[PDB]
RNA sequence: CGAUGUCGGCUCGUCGCAUCCUGGGGCUGAAGAAGGUCCCAAGGGUUGGGCUGUUCGCCCAUUAAAGCGGCACGCGAGCUGGGUUCAGAACGUCGUGAGACAGUUCGGUCUCUAUCCGCCACGGGCGCAGGAGGCUUGAGGGGGGCUCUUCCUAGUACGAGAGGACCGGAAGGGACGCACCUCUGGUUUCCCAGCUGUCCCUCCAGGGGCAUAAGCUGGGUAGCCAUGUGCGGAAGGGAUAACCGCUGAAAGCAUCUAAGCGGGAAGCCCGCCCCAAGAUGAGGCCUCCCGGCAGCCGGUAAGGACCCGGGAAGACCACCCGGUGGAUGGGCCGGGGGUGUAAGCGCCGCGAGGCGUUGAGCCGACCGGUCCCAAUCGUCCGAGGUCU
């Protein structure tokens, strides 16, 4: 879960939520899931 | 209620009563069981009795030997089901309730400072006489 | 009750005499040492010539406390020194032949080498 | 921590306390009834009451003990002559304390007179 | 819950198995109820137990009164063990038996005005290398200008003991049924005769 | 040690407020039931001299 | 600048989290183990030492770790004074010099009384709409909260092997907190004994004072204690963080979320311990008491207080207990306990002394009994119950 303030896209597969008031990127890649913060 | 005597009371159960009264200087070889391992065998310490704690039930003495070149001070509660049984080697005459400068005495210093009871040796003897 | 910076004498055949207490391997921050306890010491007194010199850090086990020491059965024994057994590691007696009586404890905490190579184990 | 621990210090040390005791007790015997501090008298009680218990006694050995604490022989004379024998049939408690009415004015002190037992 | 009250009659280790198991003697039994604290009449579950007995000649109408509702003889001490209901009228040591798990409740020895070394074991300070006057003090005890106060709970002298104190997780070494006699492990809070409530362990 | 000092004065309210707890107690007497006087209990009483119905003191 | 004492160390801590360990989790270039990183997480802990004035740092040895910081670079009306930074002295150096240092080196006065707020304890007054005696409840408050090792699981899973698990159990630790004194150990101010000098009693003997506010020494009950022992960290419930979810539209799909529901942490609440109805919201239960001039007076009832004997209660106060029926204390007695065979006598020895008498004699607390002493005798406060 990479955490960071610019949560963006990596792969076409990465698909973006607003999941409980933050932004995720969630994919198939764990390494693609990211959390805005 | 007499808090003393309920002690007492709970004590007399647990009171051994057969063990040979001494006095320190003297020398006694203890019967202590001990459980080594699995097994619970029974060695002996001898030495003097350089002290003697009597706090009824709860009185305790503890014995003094030299084991190579090593002074092994052992404790024993009188009453523990643990001694097996007392052996009066030697009635060592003291003058003192305590003997502790024994601890830092030559053991010829030793025997020479602690000489034996002829009145309690010849009780002994003069006990041990069934009929 | 053996601490650091207590002197201590090593009742094998190392080559040493005395040690040093220094540190005692029983938590972090045990305060004091006793029999069966595993203390780190130095060399500050060998024979000439034997396997440890002075200054050499050694692992040593508590094998006589001159502070009594109680037992379950309510006995108490209490040696007049304060000795210890340089051993490896692997809490095996470095020294081949150990001198004077022991505790059992020892026993109680796996040292059956030094219980046996004891002259007299109490 | 007071626990248990019997016996008043009075504000002197020991020694100055025996002594107190001591003269305290001569005194006593010398009159029968004599006025001091309240806590004087009741740490006086028990010893004098052991001194005249060992009147009652009334051997050598006794004149030799009492005779530590009182240090006098015409004192301990009078004491195991006409004192021991008056309380021949009395187990302890062989004095009174009696607390006095008017303090002391130098101080206030609480003014407290100790007699032989009638 | 089950509980008794009881009395610190002192100390003394026995030997259990080849140990020398330290135990307190505590004269528990027999303890009378004289009054069960119902929900319905009190808001919660307890009883009222009496020990020891008091002189009749020494108790006060009201109390006398008490025991009249109730039926026991006037009786020196009386508590309330909260949450049990015993169906007995007597409670006594046979509620317990050895090797079961108290906790027992007491008033620790009375030990004054503490000093703050002997009340929270505070270092003090040390013996020499100039050490003027405080030797046992508690050096600083705050802060400068911010805050600049003394924060409440701060450790000091006071009375160290003579309070409400429970042990825990105490073993029933053994009950003495003709003498109401219990022995329990380890030691108790209070000194010998003084007043304790024995009380099963909360612990499991 | 250096040397604490009251900061400010005392008020007289403040004052007479701490000194409210000075009262002294009337020592509490009773009549002596030999000479009827007024004395402390568990004292001779110093009029009669006496003390549990007998006498002590040679007043 | 009619003074805000400056580094450092000590004591005492409290707090933040930008977390070192312990708790949880995500990803991994995560096979397992150990890791890396990041996220949630501040309950607890975060060692001893050498060097140096030091903080700092290095090092030694450990640890789970050996956190960073704030609190006037916390804390001197709490300590110190090592450094800095008074005056003296010296060195290197600059100065002609007197002198200078930020360079060094040695020495160098740290000020008894707390008024107020604050904090720790204890009280008194009044209140708690009748007065009392008890018992409680518990608003809320505080304490605590830890961690490790070993073993079985299991050498199992994983792994070529090496190595080596998860989870789940059990045992033992350390440190810390509480209590207690049975055991060990310490003090044990006169409890016992010994011994030296001096003077005295009384010549001997046997004693006493002084040698410290015990002359010294050998012991030591109680009480107080740690180093002694016992106990504790809970378990569990709830809501939860990160995180992981199920169902699922918006948005045909999918989506842990939007509706909803679940799990999920040494974290929070409760749960454990203690305080606590001044909780002025003054709580609740039980029992006891019953006139004359919202009132007012009266002695009163219950009850209490003073007084007194005390007390592991205590600075005082308070608290507890006792008060003739009483064992409350002092005696006495007995037991425990300590010391260790009293004196006197007799015997032996030229004597020093020794033997028996004799485990004697003395004996502070300790445990109980005995009313021998004394808590005598007493006085006073204290109800007539607010009204809808
Ligand atoms: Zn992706
Ligand atoms: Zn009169």
């Amino acid at each position: 879960m990479k955490v960071r303030a610019s949560v963006k896209r990596i792969c076409d597969k990465c698909k973006v939520i607003r999941r409980h008031g933050r932004v995720y990127v969630i994919c198939e890649n764990p390494k693609h899931k990211q959390r805005q913060g | 209620m007499n808090r003393g005597a309920l002690i007492k009371l709970v004590e007399s159960r647990y009171v051994r009563t057969d063990l040979p009264e001494f006095r320190p200087g003297d020398t006694v070889r203890v019967s202590y069981k001990v459980k080594e391992g699995n097994r619970t065998r029974i060695q002996d310490f001898e030495g003097i009795v350089i002290r003697i704690r009597r706090n009824g039930f709860n009185t305790t003495f503890t014995v003094r030997k030299v084991s190579y070149g090593v002074g092994v001070e052992r404790i024993f509660p009188l009453h523990s089901p643990l001694i097996q049984k007392i052996d009066i080697v030697q009635r060592g005459r003291a003058r003192r309730a305590k003997l502790y400068f024994i601890r830092n005495l030559s053991d010829r210093e030793i025997r020479r400072k602690l000489r034996a009871d002829r009145k309690r040796i010849d009780q002994d003897r003069a006990a041990e006489r069934a009929a | 009750m053996i601490q650091p910076q207590t002197y201590l004498e090593v009742a094998d055949n190392t080559g040493a005499r005395k040690i040093m207490c220094i540190r005692v391997l029983k938590g972090s921050n045990a305060k004091y040492a006793t029999v069966g306890d595993v203390i780190v010491a130095s060399v500050k007194e060998a024979i000439p010539r034997g396997a440890v010199k002075e200054g050499d850090v050694v692992k040593a086990v508590v094998v006589r406390t001159k502070k009594e020491i109680k037992r379950p059965d309510g006995s108490a024994i209490r040696f007049d020194d304060n000795a210890a057994v340089i051993i490896n590691n692997q809490l095996e007696p470095r020294g081949t032949r150990v001198f004077g009586p022991v505790a059992r404890e020892l026993r109680e905490k796996g040292f059956m080498k030094i219980v046996s190579l004891a002259p007299e184990v109490l | 921590m007071r626990h248990l621990k019997s016996g008043r210090k009075l504000n002197r040390h020991s020694s100055h306390r025996l002594a107190l005791y001591r003269n305290q007790a001569k005194s006593l015997l010398t009159h029968g009834r004599i006025t001091t501090t309240v806590p004087k008298a009741k740490e006086l009680r028990g010893f004098v009451d052991h001194l005249i218990h060992l009147a009652k006694r009334g051997d050598l050995h006794a004149r030799r003990l009492v005779l530590r604490d009182l240090q006098d022989v015409k004192l301990v004379r009078k004491l195991f002559d006409e004192i021991a024998p008056r309380y021949r049939d009395r187990q302890g408690g062989y004095t009174r304390v009696l607390k006095l009415a008017e303090r002391r004015r130098g101080d206030g002190a609480p003014l407290a007179l100790v007699e032989l037992v009638e | 819950m089950k509980g008794i009250l009881g009395v610190k009659v002192g100390m003394t280790r026995i030997f259990r198995d080849d140990r020398a198991v330290p135990v307190t003697v505590i004269l528990a039994g027999p303890c009378p109820v004289v009054q069960r604290r119902t929900p319905e009449k009190d808001g919660y579950t307890a009883v009222q137990l009496g020990f020891l007995p008091q002189n009749p000649k020494r108790v006060n109408r009201p109390l006398k009164g008490h025991f009249a509702k109730a039926g026991v003889e006037p009786v020196r001490i009386l508590r309330e063990i909260r949450d049990f209901n015993p169906e007995g009228d007597t409670v006594t040591v046979e509620i317990f038996k050895p090797g079961e798990r108290v906790d027992v409740t007491g008033t620790s020895k009375g030990r004054g005005f503490a000093g703050v070394m002997k009340r929270w074991n505070f270092a003090g300070g040390p013996d020499s290398h100039g050490a003027h006057k405080i030797h046992r003090h508690p050096g600083s005890i705050g802060n400068r200008k911010t805050p600049g106060r003394v924060y409440k709970g701060k450790k000091m002298a006071g009375h160290y003991g003579a309070e409400r104190v429970t042990v825990m997780n105490l073993e029933v070494v053994d009950v003495i049924p003709e003498e109401n006699l219990l022995l329990v492990k380890g030691a108790v809070p209070g000194p010998n005769g003084g007043l304790v409530i024995v009380r099963e362990t909360k612990k499991a | 040690a250096k040397h604490p000092v009251p900061k400010k004065k005392t008020s007289k309210a403040r004052r007479d407020a701490r000194r409210s707890h000075h009262a002294l107690t009337p020592p509490t007497l009773v009549p002596c039931p030999e000479c009827k006087a007024m004395k402390p209990p568990h004292t001779v009483c110093p009029e009669c001299g006496y003390y549990a119905g007998r006498k002590v003191l040679e007043v």
